[PDB]
DNA sequence: CTACCGATAAGCAGATCTCTCGATTGCGTATGA
RNA sequence: UAAAUCGAGAG
């Protein structure tokens, strides 16, 4: 589970070769199905993904106490600035290639690091 | 000594019995046994009105807000 | 989850009209004429009596809930279909909402545009004995925001009072889940025993 | 009785409560809430009270909601008018919050209930006994830290952030809105961007995380212990994660997540663990 | 214009509308105290036991001032009035009692 | 009933109640009567604006009674209330505007293409 | 519906179809006339004056204004006088004597005419210890009646008991009917719905109700007054 | 506890870099990001562990049952 | 300007060596402040602590022998004067000599409790001041909580804490019993010393008193023990005091207690209940009904001593009233032990004023001028610390111990024995016969 | 006048899906040593 | 290997 009440049982141990790999060679270690979010509305996990990506890239730690951001300091924009400066996608997406077909997927995949 | 249907002793403060519950012509205090004539108090009138939360009616709701 | 600059401008412009919704609803409920400033002593006394009794409080809560629900429906209709930075079918959230794969339109609107008005059991948020729905609010407040109606969205966060109200609604749901899980076995068993 | 009343703002954490039968019953304290376990010296408080314009209870001829009754730990002290009682309550709060009178302690909770129409019973109730509930808030004048309790709070105006302070309305202000939440509820990152049931689930699940219970496990004989072999501090964490020294007991790990419907084996809530990461030590425990 | 440390007036509190015959009289009982002295009143009557008391919890922290004032002259004469919580008892019923342990 | 360590009264002072209205003032213990509404006495400031019966020494100056006229109650009862100078609120000092989240400075490009 | 087969359901009501020639008017007045009105719903307040000069009891119940209450509840002043005289005084008398036994263990009141004096004397004869009586038949605004009581009995509230009697008295109520609210038509169905089940009440009023379509929320009453098959139909309807 | 040897995601050996990272932090005024860049960790997959390792082994070692306290 | 820092170097230094003076995290040990504070307040602090206050308020128990004073003679006055708890030592068998210190490390390893022996001193007085025979008994090992005043880890810095094999930053406020850690869970109850209006149908529904109104209070003794005083309402115009001494509940008219508790006339009641509100017909009528009802029901209770005598006569077996104490003394005892305990004994006038205010509040509530106070809202609640529960249980157990002593003496009298009250051999025989394992 | 028949009011009787772990088990007493 | 009660609970 993450830190947003997202349970999950490991359905299968996906071999690393069949695992989708990214442009940089990073194969993620955990897949979470995107269909969970529209009903759960845990946007905190989405924000935490790119915040952690920026933190791991820049070797820093970002505080996540509630009620630091507001309507005019959206955390998505704030961490997207850092991601763009680091050189990744401003929206947190990341080009990815299927591990079986080897071809680039239709759209850039949302990838990050979460606790 | 008197406020409503109450008669209070002016010496000690005990509650004298009702003038309709005594033999007559005087009332004796139950503590200091002082003499109070049956006169000096004859109309123990009280006025009581029911609360506004006693008769909930649709018309009353039209008299509010 | 994002929105275009024009879409955010529309949403903010419509939300700016929700400032006086609570005061207008209160003025209508208290049978007072409009234009009444929010600090009128007669309005305060009438709100006090409405809080004291249990039926006028329900009536006022229903009226204010209807008004703020009209406002949030306006925001939803104006923003959700043609206000997003990414459009269908590129918008994956909109795709899963439309295709019924998971979630729904109210979920997407809560995420992106507005979290709406909180309702625990067909009514607005409970009030203190003094007429304050929360320590942060003036006694006998006339405001949609200080009534459980939250203007935040799950993409851009919610202020602490709105967070409190949302937690309250979640608690109501959590209790009702247990009750609904508990409330069927005897009926099922007796019917099948009779009709076996 | 399980519903979340607003009177518990700042004392009982709204987020923290276990889902299930005890939902709303077995709640938790706010992380900044302290219970006064020792009786403050209320001996000299009456002496100040009579000096402030309070007629003594010995010779008063006063009762009912028509006059303000001044109590002290459940004893009648005097009888004062209503607006007067409000003035005395405000002056007592000011004197307590400032450090000048040795009599009034900071922990003395002063709950003044003003007159109303069929409201709560008016009075002026002072408390200094044990078992009280105390929360630190910032008194707007003198900018000094104050202490308030549940009884006194529900009749007070406490802005949640300094920007919301209104003129002639707000008298106090919370130090930070983050102190109305318990621990394991302040450790959830970006809690304002989540649905409340999910916050409750996360709180209930943090207590079930498989992590390091202690470090003295070679000097114990507990029947069952769960230990996470390789724990890491979160890259993203609240300011209170290291304020309580939680890094001494790491709970999980930083995993490269990917929000992508690719494998087909994870649809409802399940998830896929990379095999290579798994047998390289990801999540191992004993 | 003057303050009288020596007692010169007393005020009691029995109840509203208290009245007694002119023959009724009271006495005083003063402690050998230095500050915040307590005054005790003892009354005499044909059929009622008048007694008085003072509570040390309140009388020590406040002081009462009794004085006259000319309608057109600002001259006043302050005085020390001890306030008393005073009750009235019946002599006959005061000593009334009963058997200690019933059978 | 008389307790131990308790003395009695020996004499009193003639109170000229006739000479005229009897007043009552509830002064605090901190205030001392010397050179006597927002009147100021000593170094503090105060606000000042038949509940109890009245007694007086008799002719012999060794007995009490109820003062009256051919009972009697005090015309004006004053309760001296101590007050403090309660300060105003410096809104310009307490209501500070919000600050943006502090962006980390010196953020240099880190992502590089493979083999570069 | 299924488990208990309760014949005393919490909210029994029935559906009353209306003829297509009955508009909102001449139907709202029928609803008001058929609705139950209690004695408490027309009394503004009561001013109980007690004297012990033999314990007298002067009860003066201020009434709602005629023009509004007679239009709202379709109740006439003559009807009010009749119901109070026949029910209120008797019920108050019974309550007072029960309480005593348990304890043991405006103007124009001088110009009353011959009819008023005869009514007062008759009511005194009918009742136990009522001494005076008057009713403002001119406007239906007030009604006073002294309640001379024995001096031996101790003091009584004469407020709580009057309250309870006014609450439990009945002005004009057909049995097992509380109110007849006319809801909005569902789809061209001009329907009146009551608050209690009693089929025989509206069987007389053929003019306003088409008795051929009286369906009720009850099941036991339907079984007892319409046979088994109507009960089966209403069971299916109320479970659907 | 002790620093992981290989990288969970990719597989790069980061077990030899913990001591070097600590030395670069202590004896030199090198920020975490610059020290990780100098160490040779470019991807965030490799960076995150050496950046967020906790080293509980040292706290565990203070309780030795084989030596006098 | 980093928003947050990993503090890698500082954390690694702390793991290198623990702090030598104070714990690094002030807020980690402030979370367990309730339990530690309560436990260290039940032993240390003012007046010798809550334990000393409780054993002082417990009082004495009396029994009699076969020597024909006017009574049975040989007036035994057994009571516990002081209670002292010491940090746990180990006997190491029968070696004795110096007493080694025991630690939670070997307590947990032993799979046994972490208990320190408890010392109790009795005052065995005969004939009320003739023969005092003090003799201090150890009634077992009372379990003590960690990091408290009576624990060996009381003020040790983290360096010595890790030196004693305990933990790096142990803050435990739990108890160790049978090698299993246990914690006295917190509890939330009614706010102390506050009469709050209560509306509850369960009063009238299966309650002898007939109404759903009332004024409930939960007064706590200075030793932290509570006794509810529910002020019910009766529909006919009177109110009835209620309280529970044993597992059964008692009802008394309010005027009887109001008179017996402090001398007063029936006029002062009217003046106090009705403060200048003499035009309030509802209050005047209800007060008339109450006063006349009391006068009718009890016409022979014309004096304060007489109502006290009636109360003492009524409450004789329930309060274990020995023949030595008179009826007036028993009435004063039950009054001071039941009504408004939080105002303390010798506070009769204060209790009178409090009960009068309670009556006025009840009448105002039933008149609709006030609103019922929610017993579930935090506005009218407080929390029991758990350590105060420990003090309550200890006071009750000491009371039970004195009860067992008196019962053993009574059984000895019932059987045919020497029954001498100045014999130390008989002292040992009667004391050793009873089961006195308070620690168990 | 007095026996038979119902009509309340109080009491009596009974109701409000599977599985896994852990923990626990009484005082009183009375005679043979 | 029992049997009952309490706590943690999972769906
Ligand atoms: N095919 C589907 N499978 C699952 N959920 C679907 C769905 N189609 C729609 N939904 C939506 O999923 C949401 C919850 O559906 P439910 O049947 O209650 C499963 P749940 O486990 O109770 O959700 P939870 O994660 O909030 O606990 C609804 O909004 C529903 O519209
Ligand atoms: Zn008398
Ligand atoms: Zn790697």
């Amino acid at each position: 589970s993450s830190r947003h009440g997202q349970k999950g049982v490991c359905s299968r141990k996906w071999p690393t070769i069949d695992m989708p790999f990214s442009e940089t060679g990073i194969q993620p270690d955990i897949i979470i199905n995107p269909h969970a979010f529209p009903s759960r509305m845990t946007i905190g996990m989405f924000v935490e993904s790119l915040a952690g990506k920026a933190g791991a890239l820049h070797g820093i730690a970002q505080d996540s106490t509630p009620w630091i951001f507001n309507e005019d300091d959206t955390p998505a924009d704030y961490f997207g600035e850092q991601l763009a400066k680091a050189g990744y996608n401003y929206h947190g997406n990341e080009p990815m290639y299927s591990g079986a077909t080897g071809e680039e997927l239709r759209a850039d995949i949302y990838v990050g690091v979460v606790y | 000594s008197v406020v409503g249907s109450l008669i209070f002793c002016l010496d000690c403060g005990d509650l004298l019995e009702n003038p309709n519950a005594v033999l007559g012509s005087n009332v004796e205090c139950s503590q200091c046994k002082a003499i109070y004539p049956k006169s000096q108090f004859s109309n123990l009138k009280v006025v009581t009105t029911t609360a506004d939360d006693a008769f909930p009616s649709s018309l009353r709701a039209k008299k509010s807000v | 989850l994002r929105l275009t600059a024009e879409g955010n401008k529309w949403r903010t412009d419509i939300l700016k009209t929700s400032v006086d919704t609570g005061r207008e609803a209160a003025a209508e409920v208290t049978n007072l004429d409009k234009d009444t400033p929010a600090d009128d002593p007669e309005l305060l006394k009438r709100l006090q009596e409405i809080l004291r009794d249990n039926n006028k409080s329900g009536i006022l809560d229903a009226v204010t809930s209807s008004k703020v629900n009209a406002i949030t429906s306006q925001v939803v209709s104006k923003c959700v279909p043609d206000g997003t930075m990414k459009k269908f079918p590129c918008n994956s959230m909109q795709a899963m909402a439309l295709s019924g794969a998971k979630g729904s339109n109210v979920n997407v609107s809560q995420i992106m545009c507005l979290l709406g008005q909180q309702a625990l059991e067909g009514r607005r948020v409970p009030v203190m004995v003094s007429g304050k729905t929360l320590p942060s609010f003036k006694p006998y407040e006339t405001d949609a925001m200080a009534g459980g109606y939250v203007k935040g969205r799950f993409y851009s966060g919610i202020k602490p009072q709105e967070y409190y109200f949302h937690c309250m609604a979640g608690r109501e749901g959590l209790i009702d889940t247990a009750v609904k899980t508990s409330r069927s076995g005897y009926l099922q068993r007796c019917l099948t025993k009779q009709l076996e | 009785v399980r519903k979340l009343l607003p009177e518990s703002w700042g004392f009982l954490c709204p987020v923290h409560t276990p889902d299930g039968s005890p939902c709303g019953l077995l709640n938790h304290f706010a992380h900044k809430c302290r219970i006064s376990t020792q009786q403050s010296d209320v001996s000299r408080i009456p002496s100040i009270l009579y000096s402030l314009g309070v007629a003594p209870a010995s010779h008063t001829f006063a009762a009912g909601p028509s006059l303000c009754c001044v109590q002290i730990d459940g004893k009648i002290i005097g009888w004062v008018s209503h607006e007067q009682g409000k003035i005395i309550a405000d002056t007592l709060r000011y004197w307590k919050v400032e450090g000048k009178t040795p009599g009034l302690p900071i922990d003395l909770e002063i709950g003044y209930v003003p007159p109303s129409t069929r409201g709560q019973y008016p009075g002026l109730y002072l408390f200094g006994g044990h078992s009280r509930m105390l929360r630190p808030v910032r008194y707007l004048p003198l900018d000094k830290e104050d202490i308030v309790g549940p009884f006194e709070q529900v009749y007070m105006n406490i802005a949640v952030t300094p920007q919301e302070i209104q003129n002639n309305v707000h008298t106090h202000v919370e130090f930070t809105p983050t102190n109305i939440l318990s621990i394991l509820a302040n450790l959830t990152p970006f809690s304002d961007f989540n649905q409340s049931p999910r916050n409750m689930y996360q709180c209930q699940m943090g207590k079930q995380t498989m992590g390091t219970p202690g470090v003295a496990l070679c000097h114990r004989s507990d029947n069952k212990l769960y230990r996470l072999q390789t724990g890491q501090t979160p890259i993203v964490k609240a300011n209170l994660y290291d304020d309580y020294g939680m890094d001494n007991f790491p709970n999980g790990f930083n995993a490269v997540v990917a929000v992508i419907s690719y494998t087909g084996y994870d649809m409802d809530d399940a998830m896929i663990i990379n095999k290579s990461a798994d047998e390289r030590g990801f999540g191992y425990g004993t | 214009e003057s303050v009288q440390d020596q007692p010169s007036v007393a005020v009691g509190s029995f109840f509203k509308g208290f009245r007694a015959p002119s023959d009724t009289t009271f006495d005083l009982y003063k402690k050998k105290k230095s500050e915040k002295d307590e005054f005790v009143l003892h009354g005499e009557n044909e059929r009622l036991e008048y007694e008085g008391y003072t509570d040390s919890s309140s009388q020590a922290s406040n002081q009462y001032v009794v004085g006259l004032f000319n309608p057109e002259k600002k001259s006043i004469q302050l005085y020390k009035a001890p306030v008393l919580v005073s009750k009235v008892v019946s002599k006959s019923s005061k000593n009334l009692r009963g058997p200690k342990i019933k059978s | 009933s008389i307790p131990d360590g308790f003395k009695k009264c020996k004499h009193l002072k003639n109170f000229p109640l006739n000479g005229q209205q009897v007043w009552l003032i509830k002064f605090p213990s901190n205030v001392d009567i010397s050179k006597l509404t927002t009147m100021t006495i000593d170094k503090h400031d105060y606000k000042i604006m038949s509940n109890m019966t009245l007694l007086v020494p008799s002719e012999s100056k060794e007995s009490l009674k109820i003062a009256s006229t051919a009972p009697l109650q005090f015309d004006k009862v004053f309760s001296v209330s101590e007050t403090a100078k309660i300060p105003a609120i410096d809104y310009s000092k307490v209501r500070v505007p919000r600050k943006d989240v502090p962006k980390v400075e010196g953020l240099k490009l880190e992502h590089f293409a493979t083999g570069y | 519906i299924v488990m208990t087969a309760s014949a005393a359901i919490k909210t029994p009501q029935m559906t009353l179809p209306i003829w297509n020639d009955v508009s909102d008017e001449q139907a709202d007045t029928f609803c008001k006339s058929i609705s139950k009105v209690l004695l408490s719903e027309v009394i503004d307040k009561v001013i109980v004056t007690e004297t012990t000069g033999a314990r007298s009891y002067v009860i003066h119940m201020r009434f709602f204004d005629n023009n509004e209450y007679s239009e709202e509840y379709d109740v006439s002043k003559e009807e009010l006088q009749n119901v109070i005289s026949n029910q209120f005084i008797h019920l108050l008398e019974a309550a007072i004597v029960k309480e005593i036994k348990k304890q043991k263990r405006v103007e124009a009141n001088n110009n009353m005419n011959k009819v008023q004096r005869d009514r007062q004397s008759a009511i005194i004869s009918h009742h136990r210890f009522i001494t005076k009586y008057n009713f403002d038949d001119e406007s239906g605004k007030w009604c006073e009646f002294k309640l001379e009581l024995a001096a031996d009995t101790e003091k009584l509230l004469m407020v709580n008991i009057v309250e309870e009697i006014c609450r439990k008295s009945i002005i004009r109520q057909i049995p097992h009917i509380d109110r007849c609210v006319h809801p909005e038509p569902e789809n061209g169905k001009r329907v009146l719905v009551t608050e209690g089940v009693n089929f025989q009440a509206m069987w007389d009023q053929e003019a306003f109700i088409d008795v051929d379509g009286i369906t009720s929320n009850d099941v036991a009453a339907v079984l007892k007054t319409y046979g088994v098959e109507a009960a089966r139909n209403t069971i299916v309807n109320e479970i659907n | 506890m002790i620093v992981p040897v290989r990288c969970f995601s990719c597989g790069k050996v980061v077990g030899d870099k913990w001591e070097s990272y600590l030395n670069l932090l202590q004896e030199d005024e090198l920020d975490e990001g610059t020290a990780l860049s100098r160490l040779g960790l470019k991807r965030y997959c490799c960076r995150r562990m050496i950046l967020t390792h906790v080293d509980l082994i040292e706290k565990f070692l203070r309780y030795n049952p084989l030596e006098k306290r | 300007a980093r928003t947050a820092d990993f503090r890698t170097l500082e954390r690694e230094s702390r793991f290198i060596n623990p702090p030598k003076d104070k714990s690094a995290f002030p807020l980690l040990q402030e979370a367990v402040q309730p339990h530690i504070g309560s436990f260290n307040a039940l032993t240390e602090g003012p007046d010798g602590g809550l334990l000393n206050l409780g054993v002082k308020d417990i009082g004495e128990k009396v029994i009699f022998d076969g020597k024909p004073s006017g009574y049975l003679g040989n007036k035994l006055s057994v009571s516990v004067e002081q209670v002292s708890i010491a940090k746990p030592m180990s006997n190491d068998g029968v070696s004795s000599a110096v007493e080694r210190k025991v630690y939670p490390s070997e307590s947990r390893q032993r799979l046994t409790s972490y208990r320190g022996k408890l010392l109790l001193k009795l005052k065995w007085s005969v004939n009320n001041g003739e023969e005092n025979l003090f003799e201090v008994r150890d009634c077992g090992g009372l379990p003590v909580m960690l990091q408290s005043n009576r624990c060996h880890l009381n003020k040790m810095s983290p360096y010595e804490l890790v030196q004693h094999k305990e933990e790096s930053d142990e803050i435990g406020g739990y108890f160790i019993v049978n090698g299993i850690e246990k914690l006295i869970r917190m509890l939330i109850v009614q706010r102390r010393n506050h009469p709050m209006a209560i509306i509850r149908p369960s009063f009238a529904n299966r309650g002898a008193s007939y109404s759903h109104y009332g004024i409930q209070i939960r007064s706590v003794r200075p030793d932290q023990t509570s006794q509810t005083n529910v002020l019910h309402y009766l529909n006919d115009g009177q109110v009835t005091f209620r309280f529970s001494w044993r597992k059964n509940e008692y009802l008394v008219p309010v005027v009887m207690i109001l008179k017996a508790l402090c001398h007063t006339s029936d006029r002062e009641i009217f003046d106090g209940i009705i403060g200048n509100d003499v035009k309030d017909s509802f209050l005047t009528d209800r007060l008339e009904l109450l006063l006349r009802g009391f006068k009718k029901r009890y016409p022979h209770l014309q004096n304060r001593t007489q109502v006290l005598q009636y109360l003492g006569d009524k409450f004789r077996v329930v309060f274990q009233a020995s023949p030595d104490q008179s009826d007036l003394e028993v009435g004063q005892e039950v009054l001071d032990r039941i009504v408004l305990v939080h105002l303390g004994k010798d506070g009769s006038q204060d209790k009178f004023r409090m009960l009068l205010f309670m009556i006025r509040k009840l009448y105002s509530l039933v008149a609709g001028e006030c609103s019922p106070d929610n017993p579930d809202a935090t506005q009218h609640q407080e929390v029991l610390l758990g350590g105060f529960l420990y003090g309550m249980i200890l006071k009750e157990k000491i009371d039970e111990y004195l009860q067992n002593i008196i019962a053993q003496v009574r059984m000895d009298i019932n059987r045919g024995m020497a029954i001498n009250f100045k014999d130390k051999r008989y002292m040992s025989r009667v004391l050793m016969r009873v089961n006195e394992n308070i620690g168990s």
